[PDB]
């Protein structure tokens, strides 16, 4: 055995199967939308 | 009004500050990083485990890079609260380190005391003794697990992480020599604690593993990493108790580009005292009661920061024959050299004088290479001992130039130096590029 | 003198002074993009009230917003030692949303564990005065406290959010407020008559950008590299006599991230973490006939001494594979603190990192849960067979058991800290992995 | 093991591992300029005593001047308890001059509140080790002293003061000794008979430098960025029942400033900034039958109980207008240094910034007052009718009180750090900028 | 809104110009004739525009 | 009661206030609200409970 | 328990009062992987 | 564990399951015999 | 309102009239369970 320190591990196979990204919506997917911020603009139409 | 007033406030004195702006605060830039994983993996100890005893252990090339180490002590206490002081660093004798047969550096448990006492601060200092040492009164009985962290250049900064596997041709070792006599473990004074248990322990080391592309590089590539070394040797004092303040010139027998000298003065009957014992709170068995007796100290309370129960009075560095700074006197070294270079607190009886701007730095900031000079010595003055230690009036209340008479004990110096080398790894083969 | 040292040159400098890159005693400074900061009260919407909830709507006073500290008035109802991080524990928890999109969601426990973790000694006192009665204040005695955030911006500038190019969103901040706060409206579960209602107010540091900035900062996209604060509360059962119990906690986490931090609480003592003992500081009356460990000595609550610490053991399994061997509880209060922190860490807290610096903004290493089908942390409890009431057994026993008094702590608060990227794009915002 | 996540990667990774810049695992070092640090006393002119003035030039034994260190030998007069931080109250007046230009000017007051403000932890506990009697010594007792420096180039190598190229203009620092030291000539008032001039030395820090890099500093013109304390004295009047003053104190001050700080003390004291009371820490004899709130129990004397403080609530004003809302009191004592600084400021001690980073060396935010006309520091006091001696009144009152021995916080002390640039040429230098 | 309170408003955008604002207040007196004396401005303790 | 508030906009229609030019700004008004009004919550210094 | 009577004499649906001792529940399934070696290294193809 | 690798883990309670059911006959009686004391040895015997 | 624009105003004695007209009897029933105390409950009864 050629075993006088070692050598590492060996990378093994660790597959998804099961769902862990679920929830994880991207701004690609969905990009965000504008809502109100500080600055208003008045009733503009008000009605006949 | 307000900020928007102060930004309008421009003026000639901002072209050196803000006029055509180089950086702002408001956006940084992060770099990205070569993918990792850390994994602390439990090591075997070669050997049986107990006081006296010299064990150690082969570092098993699970991973591709090596960086900290802590070793684990399982401990019992042999006494009540107050009679240990950093059981677990006194254990820790020493630990060797070495890569291909061959010896990289070498710690003393004298030596994590001083580490520990000048270089890291109050916040992880006081974690440090919650990892080394029973902080809460624990009494006879008690058992606890103790974490004694190692502290090679390897595992201050991940930047020198030891990259075992570019050392495929041979192995790392730590060999560990375990104390055979710890206060209020298995000895309370010379006394041995009758029913003591062995120490149980493990040593866990922190793997690395890399990706692909960078673990190539590692593997094929040579390496040459500027690291820290540990040089020691233990001599011997003179300190008089009475008509004389008494002088040593030591020869120093250190050899490379070194970084700080820091020096204790030691009573090797127990540990970490660095300074006399007195009936005064906290400087001995009893203090400040019709028991106090000034020949054992109240262990848990061993160190101090009171001067007068230290016996350096001044010290100077020669090289060649030649003065390095004009003599010093001693409380320099204890308090405004630290000050100067560290940012931390350092306890009465451990002095340092650095070389270095950042000593507690990793990068280089200034050396003095003994390895070129020939007759390096340091000067040391002592205090005069002959305070009545039992006398708080005058153990309080006495002049700069005298101690206790119990200050006497104080007999071992020991003397640090670290310093810089070169660990360079060429064909799966590691070593240093300086010798002695 | 000091020309010795230099005469004292060789071949081992080549590697320090050869051919040198820097100069250590002339500094070049860089010259900093204009700014200057306020600090104004914002607009609290909601009534103010132990158990209300209330919130913040962010002014557009300036460019940039970074520091957020949430300032409370209180009017102590006990005695000196009767509070513990009372203005924490009256803010309940804090949600940060920017157009109807949570980005971050802090707790009371989650601010004590952060202290907890990775505060210092003075930063941590400071906050402890800023927070608490620290000086033998009396009943009756008024205290202004402030809170500030942590938000992954808060303390740190160079996350600041950019109001400027947010005028498509609101910026907010929702609170709740304890419905109990110990030693001013409670003592224990019992209420205090007479107790008064808190004064609040959220102050807000926005920073103020010269001409040619606000211009780059209103018209480029940004990419900013944030964090938050993933959380879910669960119980647990805490071992009796003539067992260790274990217990398998499901992990429920989506990110790449930095730690996993977790504490065991008793749910009714807010910060208490470890089990109450009759010894010095461990419970109220310590020492004297008339100690009793069912309530503490309030003001000392957080302690150091880990046998009053429920966690024996702790592995983190990744897809039914141990991540490490097991390690014993007081490693994730001792150790990862000191490797990954480098401060100390009070009894009953717990940290595991993934991540080199932690503390730091630069990441620097982690686990991405999105990537992992089945994660778990196992715990495995100290049996509390203690006589809590009796020293010589609380200071003087073995490293596997602890007080009868532990089994009190079946809350475990389990925390995943993570990274998250939040993206501007046209003046509008929002994660780019929600 | 660990390989359970290092190939566990994905979309979310790509702003972190993707095309990776960095390695945190091999790092490179920058090789510096060879140099040595050399600790030497220099030649003092004056007689050494308390009241005295006394001056030392630095004597060109090197290139560059880092720290600066002034030794004192102390003798205490009285009892343990009885002192607070004699080595700096003794360093009372130092001044920095370069050719005969005023470079900067420090009290004893600043040494005190700088301590007190920007040192933290371990270093500011050391810092009074080096300055004061900490370990219950009894009187009679010989201590040495180092009151460190803390100019511009004394708190890092980046700033050496490089007098290899000041060869025409003399560097000198001037000393004036405190006539009063609190526990060693004086005890209160009380003047202690047999009481013993201190022993001085300044010692200067010097850096020798390579052959190549020494002859450029010597030959090339230098720019430094040099940082300034201001300061002139103001008075208060806080008031002991049914009101609450405000000032409007001016500003008087000119460059750009990385932050404000001030304190209110009482002049009989040194270093006091909150009310005595019958209360641990605020009183000799605290608890005891004997208490008496005249005068603290003196190694004591910092505290951090705020509602021993005058200060209700402060603002800034620029031009007449509010800089920021008013804010409590409490605000500039621990939310101020909390965020800037992230230490523990003692009660009486008030910070505000302009700067991100004002412990710092990098410019990071700056009020510049040379554009700004009048500026004033609102101060809001509060009413000081807690009986001192009745801790139930002391531990246990609202907000806007404070012990009646609150009013004896006569003296208003603000401060203002700032930046200026060093012009060095020729062998000549001094400031840039001068208002 | 209460004592001690800080309470804000931005102007609801309605109309085109603005001119007059009244702010009205309810209390209820603590004491008999003669001891108040403007308490509803006393109460307005400020007004930031 | 009313406390009709006396800014520069108020008293005069001349120079009412033009919000539907002013389109890319808020306008708000902070009110701070006294902890201390003689006659409704406290006689003198003294609180009325 | 201390019965016979009962212990040996009755229904399906019933055991003895000191089963409640019984607390502890042990799960164990037997599974395959593939074990690798080559080139002198080794480890098992799959993680999960 | 093979190179760092954990390969299997067993526990005292899995060697009884695994007697429980898959050995049959006289192996499991000899099992108990290489494992327990099986002739009414008394107090202060040693056995390997 | 939206915008500040009155839209629509609701009235005490009209969700009465609607309830009493458009709401049938189950629905209308649980409406009440809603917004009365249907099961006479005494003084002292809390519901939400």
């Amino acid at each position: 055995g050629t075993t006088t320190g070692g050598k590492g591990e060996i990378q093994q196979i660790a597959s998804v199967n099961h769902n862990p990204d679920a929830l994880v919506l991207n701004y690609d997917d969905r990009p965000p939308e504008a809502t109100p911020n500080g600055a208003i603009l008045a009733s503009t139409q008000y009605g006949k | 009004a307000g900020g928007l007033s102060q930004l309008v406030a421009y003026g000639a004195q901002d072209v050196y500050l803000t006029g055509n702006p180089q950086i702002t605060f408001f956006k940084t830039v992060y770099r990205r990083y070569t993918n990792f994983a850390i994994e602390s993996i439990q090591q075997t100890i070669n050997g049986s485990v107990g006081f006296g005893n010299k064990v150690s252990t082969q570092i098993s090339r699970n991973g591709d890079l090596i960086t900290d180490i802590v070793v684990e002590f399982v401990l019992t206490k042999g006494g009540n609260g107050g009679t240990t002081y950093y059981p677990a660093e006194e254990l820790l004798q020493d630990v060797e380190l070495e890569i291909g047969g061959q010896r990289i550096d070498k710690h003393y448990n004298d030596w994590f005391r001083t580490y520990d006492a000048l270089f890291r601060m109050n916040d992880d200092r006081y974690n440090y003794r919650r990892m080394t040492d029973w902080v809460n009164n624990e009494l006879v009985g008690a058992q606890k697990r103790f974490y004694v962290p190692l502290i090679f250049f390897f595992n201050q900064t991940p930047g020198l992480a030891l990259p075992l596997i570019a050392l495929q041709y041979h192995e790392v070792k730590l060999y560990f020599t375990l104390a055979s006599q710890v206060q209020g473990v298995n000895y309370n004074g010379s006394s041995a604690i009758a029913g003591a248990a062995q120490p149980t322990m493990s040593v866990w080391v922190d793997y690395i593993f890399l990706d692909t592309q960078e673990r190539t590089r590692f593997a094929q590539l040579p390496h040459e990493y500027l690291i820290e070394q540990l040089q020691f040797t233990g001599s011997e004092t003179a300190t008089p108790s009475a008509t004389t303040q008494a002088s040593q010139n030591i020869r120093l027998n250190f050899n490379h580009p070194t970084k700080y000298l820091a020096w204790n003065f030691n009573n090797p009957t127990n540990y970490g005292q660095y300074t006399a014992l007195a009936n005064i709170p906290g400087a001995c068995s009893g203090a400040g009661t019709a028991a106090a007796t000034v020949t054992t100290p109240d262990y848990g309370n061993t160190g101090t920061y009171n001067e007068q129960l230290a016996v350096l009075d001044s010290a100077k560095i020669q090289l060649n024959g030649q003065d390095r700074f004009a003599t010093r006197k001693g409380s320099y070294f204890n308090k405004v050299q630290p000050y100067q270079s560290i940012g931390g607190v350092t306890p009465a009886g451990v002095y340092l004088y650095s070389f270095a701007l950042k000593p507690a730095g990793r990068q280089p900031s200034g050396t003095c290479n003994f390895s070129r000079i020939d007759n390096a010595t340091l000067s040391l003055t002592y205090k005069t001992c002959s305070i009545d230690a039992t006398s708080p009036a005058a153990v309080l209340g006495n002049t700069e130039t005298v101690t206790a008479n119990t200050a006497t004990l104080l007999t071992a110096l020991n003397i640090y130096a670290k310093n810089y080398n070169v660990l360079r790894i060429m064909s799966g083969m590691g070593g240093l590029a300086y010798a002695n």
